[PDB]
């Protein structure tokens, strides 16, 4: 039920340098 | 490598 | 990797390293689907042209990784293997064609701040994200040249490339099973996987419900991060009901 949610990224509401790259590339 | 336990 | 950058603590929690008992060697990348499966390519495994034909006690699994290196202590995982399940239809004589293989371990594995699994798509997911242009990201500590090693865990960010590029940057016959990533010769940009990352995880972070997802393997490529080329990788959706398949049963 947790696959895929990082305990020091998306747990606690941090960002990885570079996931707004990914982000922007799904137009 | 550094060895393992 | 070729032409990618330092991972951040705990940014690929699902990262798994294939190591080599004897000689002490990374073997492949692999990835952590659960607290007692691992996916990596079947490539990794078994490849007779080279002779390479690994048996459950061959190597161990290590998760939590972020030194290359180092042991450390504290905060990676050392895991052994219960049993392999390669493809039965893995095609090694020709193309890789359905290169993927499940690895079972003996004893589950506690989750942390640096261990946890990435999600496997469903037919939604991979719908919405498998698209040309859209990027996914690839980690590794394979060579950082085609022709030395990381100090560390190494990430680089790579565009789903157009099925006919792909078809045509290769004599290689490419099948439904597989797609390409890398950026083209006119997008400056570079990257790719190489030696000592296959296996590993290509994975993408749907917009949708803000979760990672392992969308293909890191399974082949003419030489590394070379222009005009790109890496293929094994698109595991198309093989989920094999994954299923085999947890399911085992
Ligand atoms: N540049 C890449 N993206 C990339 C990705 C994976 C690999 C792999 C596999 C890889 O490419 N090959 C060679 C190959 C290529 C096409 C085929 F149809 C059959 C075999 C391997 O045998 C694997 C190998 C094992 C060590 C690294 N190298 C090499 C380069
Ligand atoms: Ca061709
Ligand atoms: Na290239």
């Amino acid at each position: 039920a947790d696959c895929g949610l990082r305990p020091l990224f998306e747990k606690k509401s941090l960002e990885d340098k570079t996931e707004r790259e990914l982000l922007e590339s799904y137009i | 490598f550094e060895e393992i336990p | 990797i070729v032409e990618g950058s330092d991972a951040e603590i705990g940014m690929s929690p699902w990262q798994v390293m294939l190591f080599r008992k004897s000689p002490q060697e990374l073997l492949c990348g692999a990835s952590l689907i659960s607290d007692r499966w691992v996916l990596t390519a079947a490539h990794c495994l078994l490849y007779p042209p080279w002779d390479k034909n690994f048996t459950e006690n061959d190597l161990l699994v290590r998760i939590g990784k972020h030194s290359r290196t180092r042991y450390e202590r504290n905060i990676e995982k050392i895991s052994m293997l219960e049993k392999i399940y390669i493809h039965p239809r893995y095609n090694w004589r020709e193309n890789l064609d359905r290169d993927i293989a499940l690895m079972k371990l003996k004893k589950p594995v506690a989750f942390s701040d640096y261990i946890h699994p990435v999600c496997l798509p469903d037919r939604e997911t991979a719908a919405s994200l498998l698209q040309a242009g859209y990027k996914g990201r690839v980690t590794g500590w394979g060579n950082l040249k085609e022709t030395g090693q990381p100090s560390v865990l190494q990430v680089v960010n790579l565009p789903i490339v157009e099925r006919p590029v792909c078809k045509d940057s290769t004599r290689i016959r490419i099948t439904d099973n597989m797609f390409c990533a890398g950026y083209k010769p006119d997008e400056g940009k570079r990257g790719d996987a190489c030696e000592g990352d296959s296996g590993g995880p290509f994975v993408m972070k749907s917009p949708f419900n803000n979760r990672w997802y392992q969308m293909g393997i890191v399974s082949w490529g003419e030489g590394c991060d070379r222009d005009g080329k790109y890496g293929f990788y094994t698109h595991v959706f198309r093989l989920k009901k094999w994954i299923q398949k085999v947890i399911d049963q085992f």
